[PDB]
């Protein structure tokens, strides 16, 4: 699942980077970069969980 | 109560009272935008930066920061056969008439 | 009342991204809230959609929902960060500010 | 000034047409009155044309 109040800070900051907006796939690798540790907890809010 | 999506809608021009004018089509299915714009804002559908960040506020404190709304983000063309108020006849191409996709903003 | 433009104050470690925004700490990006009701005044600048959905909207609300005030264009603004990299970037960044408010 | 149920109707019609859209600071002041018609005494407050 897609934890909010943990995600939404550092998600938030990987979409204004145009990062993750891609669907799967190309961005995949650089948007799980910019998530870092919270690559687990928050891979279904992009969708980028694979 | 889903998320922001198109919904149908369907337009009778007769219902409008528009008969008098408009020779055809009569009626036409403009679709509309209507739903939840909470976080997460689906990041295939490219949502504007300012809408990022407002709905991260609004996801912060509700109660302070509305959240986005969901509105048309790419709307089709018709073709119209009616009457121009000079009493000319006029076969036209209306632009933004119908709803392609939807997002938040 | 209608569909205006209000102020809306940004402060970026009232969101948790102190620890990769270095400047600026803060900034006005406004927001679009009023309503949309017949009549949509033409500045707004509706689609022909927009105006329809209105119509029918005051004919029977109980079956068409209002249009929305939502921005109609939007402004940049330059920001001093770090990237997911440890890059520092000086970019300029689109659609940040709402400049103009309209029914959609 | 402005009967919204007497007037939502022709005067969204000549919106759409991209009538009644300019502002007197004036061109369209005429068109606007030709589409309304009849309904110009009634309806000429909904778009700030008197
Ligand atoms: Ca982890
Ligand atoms: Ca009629
Ligand atoms: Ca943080």
């Amino acid at each position: 699942g897609c934890n909010k109040a943990l995600c939404a800070s550092d998600v938030s900051k990987c979409l204004i980077q145009e990062l993750c907006q891609c669907r799967p796939c190309s961005c995949c690798k650089e948007c799980m970069l910019c998530l870092g540790a919270l690559w687990d907890e928050c891979c279904d809010c992009v969708g980028m969980c694979n | 109560k889903a998320r922001c999506s198109r919904k149908a809608l369907h337009v009778n021009f007769k219902d409008m009272g528009w008969d008098d004018w408009i020779i055809a089509p009569l009626e036409y299915e403009a679709f509309h935008c209507e739903g939840l714009c909470e976080f997460p804002l689906r990041s295939h559908l490219e949502p504007t930066n300012h809408a990022v960040i407002q709905t991260l506020m609004n996801s912060m404190d509700p109660e302070s920061t509305p959240p986005t709304c969901c509105v048309p983000t790419r709307l089709s063309p018709i073709s119209i056969l009616f009457i121009d108020s000079a009493n000319n006849v006029v076969y036209k191409q209306y632009e933004d008439m119908v709803v392609e996709s939807c997002g938040c903003r």
